[PDB]
């Protein structure tokens, strides 16, 4: 059938029975550094499978008057087993992910979520002369949260969660242009999307540097009659995939 | 010392100019280029992928996801209608703001065939059927179903495939049109009518959304760049 | 040394260039590269999805 | 609040000097200061929309300078057209703090 | 609106049983849940337990587990806490809360409280 | 089970002055939010998540924190906050309050 | 680059649905006329060759002006380099997240008489000096400083009544591409400044007066254009809804999506 | 491109009192509209603002329990009312647009409110 996958990474396993195609990238799958690309000089090392596997973050529920959710992710993992402790005593490092949203709901449930990843998202300030801090970009494996509201300017250092702009300054109907996959849940289960590495130079600091940004936003609400389950969560797993890390040193 | 003779247009700086100009860093060494994907080309590959468009601007739901959801009951009067708006992919406020609208900005002159999808985000319990509709102009907007059905249309049947496209063809007198709004170039109507009803089981919320995406055909071409209305400025950013 | 660069923007003749300084970043504008590639912002789907056929089997 | 403070209040020179009108701020606002002009009939426009930046349409008699806390408004040649009001405003914290007039007049 | 609408304070006896109810009104009743907090006349607040309306389910403290049990009525609307062998500690009130999952929706918090309801041991 | 630690247990201040309300936790938690309870009636819900204000909090009112230390902050203390301030927290482990830091003018 | 042509279509009664589809795979509809209706065959001549990258970015745009006064002791101009100052470049360069071009620099001089008061001014020809500073050299600070002899930094001498000055510029960068957007800090520690302003580091641009300031005073402005030449450019992007506040990060206060009209069904 | 105001008005102490803003050269929904308060023998201070499109206002901390500002696309005004008037809320009223960060750049010309019997 053309519902089904299985995608085995590690020691781990996701197995669908509703499902729509796998989006890869820009039409590209996450491979190894080259030799003509390189430019640091010592030698990279490469687990591949104690970091290479599904780790689930935290669940999420959808509520009727929810609004949207985000991550980040080099940031969600870096607690995350092997993968979060490569990344304290190395310097550099790049990886590829693939994403897997996924969230059911009956016959009798209605509602449409948008599961799009951008790199590059600078967040914007409520505030229109500071910056927005750390813990309000983004938590570790816990989400940050969208509103259908305005943040007022009073608040100095928090992040502009009107909806509609996406938190970029921009049209939310147009962040079809990353790719992205949709959960209607009149048809559809989970989404997954299997993203390359994308920056401007071969390898980056992980901790100082977030490339990627996982947007989930319901574009039609959730909706259901009085009898039906009023609890509907969201759960995300990523898994990493071809991760290799340069410049060894102490644990920071 | 040959002999030479400077004619008009020259020590003049036109911005749209092709001169080759001396470099100020010579045997300058860049950095060697990568491979970063999603290499792009052309402008009208970025108008060919789909975008949600606004069909409910209602004056207070522009500054809300409810812009995107078009309402759709179980009614109980025949050929009701849906939506409708002209055709203007760059002067009208439905299309204006969309991914193919934003570039059109930019432009003068458009020429090509529209899709129009529309996906139908109700529960899995639901039927229905619709009449997605396409009017030339010469005569005014149909104010009917049986008005609507005598021009371009498709009728729509929800199911498993959850989506119908309705592709606008390109019926016009010269080959290009005007972004701006002219009436000298006007491109007709799109209007969406009940064809039957929605019909629910018990425990199923009578009310559901629709929508909408646009984009480009493979024949879809611009012309005349120029600069866009939306963006402004009065002092300098610092 | 000049290249024959020839083809000129007409509807539906030639012209000539030569270079005159030593870095590369003095050209003119390159202008005439048509290369299109849009599937892999309209298509980035691993399994291939006839047109035809359902997208959901 | 940041308070804006220009002690003078009133200022008086003749035709043709250069007068300096002075405002200072509680803590650094960071070059975000702005100057407006309140005219005799009641209308308020922007003269210099940085610590140095004039806006288009003002005449280039005046000049702003400044850093950090104290800054300045500087009109080289004093004419019958500049006999106002003048408000300077920081753009920093919010809210907006607008600091005291200042009037010109004439020496004798 | 949104009110969580409380019972009337009540005098026990040593050894005696009591039990309060928390009406909700203004919304969809079985689409969260009502939580249990006490709070002394000097001391702070401290969390009893919750009840899911949708399926009876129930979640105590452990200090609690044996002297409160929560049950509900979706015909109603309204949400009840029977107590059982009170002793000098209970001169205290009792609030019910109004919150959405456990944590998957701890987003909001408790948003919406009732009134309060005093009981005390006395003679 | 995590255990939250408020302090100070009492804040004295000067109206129009700026203070600072901390709280320490055991380990990592997911939610925390803060209540006033003024003394004769319910506690209201107050700032949510760490940062957001609830509707009708005044501006003078911030939250911050990550990790383990949250905090609580008042730019300007008006005459009208002196009440005692609560801290929940919502993770894995099951719930807890913090302890209540009172507030009084000087 | 030629647009493709329709077929000639007929009357179909069939199991094949090119209408049908389902958009949550995130694949856009690649059907065309031909599929859904009786076409004629057309031959579209058609062309695709103006909305390219290189002929939609190679266009002279302001950037900034600077002015400078010549009767006056430190009357000098300068700039530090950005394209982030202006709402319609910025707007053009950020519809993509990654760009790597050359440039073709600009210059507008212009000047103006000031009210002196000598009798009979007559003041010849007016000289400028633009010379540009890359990042860690010496900055001038007066007018006839050491730092204008510009041994090793590149400067242009220009004479009043002429052809605007112009020079090229290669792709200066440490990266593999300019980054118009960038989602981090400069510190470790998470700490300090965020955003696009931790990778600007382009330089600064001087200005000023090679004549003696004789007998009245004369006010200058310059203008300067960008155009990028070579482009190549990676990761499309939304474009900008909201205005612009600041220039070195993406903060703005929230806008509706489209302006509103009366109804749904009102044309 | 210019911003006009109503008349000069007079109320009761403990009355209200509505003031209007009406915008034109421009698109009125892409700016917000900021009112900025000037009693006689002190300077200028700012009230609060309303962004047109999605209706919001944010005031200052003086000015939140009195004063109301609102809004309309259609005619492309904005109004400000003042509630529970005293002697000391007589001033003159500004409207201002604001552009970029913390710039005013174009304003009314004023209304002059007297609060007397
Ligand atoms: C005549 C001497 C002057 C030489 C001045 C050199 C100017 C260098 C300009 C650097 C290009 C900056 C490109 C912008 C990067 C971006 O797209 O974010």
């Amino acid at each position: 059938s053309d519902r089904v996958r299985s995608i085995t990474l590690g020691n781990s396993t996701i197995t669908t029975q509703e499902c729509a195609n796998v989006v890869v990238g820009y039409g590209v799958w996450p491979e190894y550094l080259k030799d003509n690309e390189a430019t640091a000089e010592d030698q990279p090392t490469q687990p591949d499978v104690a970091t290479c596997r599904f780790y689930t973050l935290e669940s999420v529920q959808w509520m009727k008057n929810s609004a949207g959710w985000w991550w980040k992710l080099p940031d969600a993992l870096s607690q995350m087993g092997l993968f979060g402790q490569n990344m304290q005593y190395h310097y550099l490092g790049r990886t590829g992910y693939t994403i897997h949203v996924q969230c059911n709901a009956s016959k009798f449930h209605q509602g449409c979520l948008l599961v799009v990843c951008v790199p590059e998202a600078e967040m914007g300030c409520s505030n229109l002369n500071n910056t927005p801090e750390f813990s309000e970009l983004s938590g570790g494996d816990s989400a940050r949260m969208f509103t259908d509201t305005q943040v007022g300017e009073s608040n100095a250092k928090k992040v502009q969660t009107a909806v509609w702009n996406a938190g970029m300054g921009v049209g939310v109907g147009n962040l079809t242009i990353f790719p992205h996959q949709w959960i209607n849940l009149r048809t559809n289960n989970s989404a997954t999307l299997v993203m390359p590495y994308i920056n401007s130079v071969p390898m980056d600091n992980m901790f100082r540097h977030n490339n990627l940004t996982l947007m989930i936003i319901p574009f039609v609400p959730l909706n259901y009659s009085e009898g039906s389950s009023p609890y509907v969560p969201i759960t995300v797993t990523i898994a990493p995939m071809c991760a290799e890390y340069n410049g060894l040193r102490l644990a920071s | 010392g040959l002999p030479v003779m400077t004619t008009p247009g020259s020590t003049q700086f036109l911005t749209s100019d092709d001169f080759q100009s001396p470099s100020a860093m010579p045997q300058f060494d860049v950095t060697p280029e990568m491979q970063i994907p999603g290499r792009v080309n052309n402008l009208m590959e970025i108008a060919e992928v789909d975008s949600v468009v606004p069909v409910n601007n209602t004056e207070d739901n522009v500054s809300s996801l409810k812009a995107y959801q078009i309402p759709v009951q179980s009614n109980s009067d025949n050929g009701k209608q849906v939506f409708g708006f002209p055709l203007q992919p760059g002067a009208n406020n439905v299309l204006n703001r969309t991914l193919l609208g934003e570039i059109l900005n930019y432009y003068t002159h458009w020429s090509g065939s529209i899709k129009l999808t529309f996906m139908f985000c109700g529960s899995a319990m639901a039927t229905g059927k619709f009449l997605l509709a396409y009017s030339p102009p010469g005569a005014g907007v149909p104010k009917n179903r049986k008005d609507a059905m005598l021009g371009t249309h498709v009728i729509w049947d929800v199911g498993l495939q959850s989506s119908c496209v309705l592709c606008v063809p390109w019926i016009s007198q010269t080959h290009y049109r005007y972004v701006v709004e002219d009436e000298y170039t006007a491109a007709g109507y799109v209007t969406c009518w009940y064809q039957t009803n929605i019909v629910v089981p018990a425990d199923v919320q009578s009310s559901c959304d629709i929508l909408c995406f646009v984009s480009a055909c493979n024949d879809f071409s611009v012309r005349m760049l120029k600069d866009t209305p939306f963006i402004r400025q009065d002092t300098f950013y610092q | 040394m000049g290249a024959q660069v020839s083809t000129q923007k007409t509807g539906a003749i030639h012209y000539t260039n030569i270079n005159y300084y030593k870095d590369a970043a003095s050209n003119s504008a390159n202008r005439q590269d048509f290369t299109q590639d849009p599937g892999k912002f309209t298509e980035p789907v691993k399994d291939i999805m006839v047109k035809t056929m359902p997208a959901l089997n | 609040d940041i308070q804006m403070t220009q002690t003078k209040s009133s200022l008086s020179a003749s035709l043709g000097d250069r007068v300096t009108i002075s405002c200072r701020a509680s803590q650094d606002i960071s070059n975000y200061l702005n100057w407006y002009q309140q005219k005799p009939d009641g209308s308020v426009k922007l003269l210099i929309y940085y610590t140095s930046t004039l806006h288009s349409g003002v005449p280039s008699r005046f000049s702003g300078s400044g850093s950090g806390t104290d800054y300045s408004l500087t009109i080289n040649s004093l004419e019958q057209e500049d006999i106002a009001t003048y408000f300077c405003q920081q753009g920093n914290t919010f809210p907006f703090t607008f600091g005291g007039g200042t009037k010109l007049e004439i020496r004798r | 609106e949104i009110q969580l609408q409380q019972s009337g304070p009540e005098l026990v006896k040593p050894g005696a049983s009591v039990k309060v109810s928390c009406k909700a009104s203004g919304y969809s009743f079985t689409d969260y849940n009502i939580y249990w907090v006490k709070q002394s006349h000097g001391k702070s607040l401290e969390w009893i337990g919750y009840v899911d309306p949708y399926n009876g389910n129930t979640n105590y403290n452990q200090k609690f587990k044996g002297k409160a049990t929560l049950t509900v009525d979706k015909s109603s609307s309204t949400a009840f806490m029977h107590l059982n062998s009170l002793t000098s500690e209970v001169s205290t009130v009792y609030y019910c809360a109004r919150g959405g999952g456990y944590y998957g929706g701890g987003y909001y918090g408790m948003d919406y409280w009732g009134q309060g309801t005093s009981v005390t041991v006395s003679s | 089970q995590i255990v939250l630690s408020q302090s100070p247990a009492i804040l004295s201040a000067s109206p129009g002055e700026k203070v600072t309300m901390t709280c320490r936790a055991s380990s990592s938690v997911s939610y925390l939010h803060w209540y006033q309870q003024k003394p004769g009636s319910s506690p209201k819900p107050w700032i949510s998540a760490t940062s957001n204000l609830a509707s009708g909090v005044p501006a003078r009112f911030s939250g911050s924190g990550s990790g383990t230390s949250y905090s609580l902050t008042i730019s300007r203390v008006e005459a009208e906050d002196a009440a005692t301030y609560y801290c929940q927290q919502w993770s894995s482990n099951p719930l807890s309050f913090g302890g209540g830091t009172k507030l009084e003018l000087k | 680059a030629r647009v493709a042509d329709t077929i000639s279509s007929r009357p179909t009664n069939s199991e094949s649905i090119p209408a049908l589809t389902a958009a949550e795979t995130g694949h856009t509809s690649q059907v065309v006329p031909s599929d859904t209706m009786q076409t004629r065959h057309v031959k579209n001549y058609h062309s695709r060759s103006e909305s390219s990258i290189e002929n939609f970015l190679c266009r002279s745009a302001c950037v900034y002006y600077a002015t400078y006064t010549n009767n006056s002791k430190k009357g000098f101009a300068e700039w530090v380099i950005n394209t982030r100052q202006v709402a319609q470049l910025r707007r053009k360069l950020e519809l993509f997240t990654y760009l790597r071009f050359d440039l073709e620099l600009t210059f507008v001089i212009t000047s103006a008489q000031q009210p002196s008061t000598a009798s009979s001014v007559d003041a010849p020809v007016q000289t400028h000096q633009i010379m540009y500073v890359p990042p860690g050299g010496p900055v001038p600070t007066k007018v006839k400083d050491y730092a204008w002899q510009t041994s090793t930094n590149p400067s242009v001498f220009w004479t009043e009544g002429n052809a605007p000055p112009r020079m090229s510029i290669p792709f200066i960068s440490i990266g593999n591409a300019y980054s118009c957007f960038y989602d981090g800090w400069t510190q470790f520690s998470r700490n300090g400044v965020y955003g696009i302003n931790t990778l600007n580091n382009m330089g600064t641009l001087y200005m000023r007066h090679v004549n003696e300031a004789g007998q009245g005073p004369i006010k200058s402005t310059v203008r300067i254009y960008f155009k990028p030449k070579h482009v190549k450019a990676w990761v499309p992007r939304p474009p900008r809804l909201c205005q612009y506040e600041k220039q070195k990060n993406v903060n703005f206060s929230p806008i509706g999506v489209t302006t509103s009209r009366t109804d749904i069904i009102t044309t | 491109v210019q911003l006009q105001q109503s008349a000069a008005e007079l109320a009761r102490p403990g009355a209200s009192v509505k003031m209007s803003c009406k915008a034109s050269g421009y698109t009125f929904t892409t700016y917000t509209m900021h009112w900025v308060k000037q009693r006689p023998g002190q300077g200028l201070e700012w009230i609060g603002y309303i962004n047109p499109s999605s209706r919001y206002t944010e005031y200052n901390q003086k000015f939140k329990d009195k004063t109301t500002l609102t809004a309309d696309k259609s005619s492309s005004t904005a109004y400000m009312q003042l509630s529970s008037l005293t002697f000391e809320d007589s001033a003159v009223y500004y409207c201002a647009r604001r552009s970029e960060a913390d710039r005013f750049v174009y304003w009314g010309q004023g209304t002059l409110v007297t609060v007397s019997a």
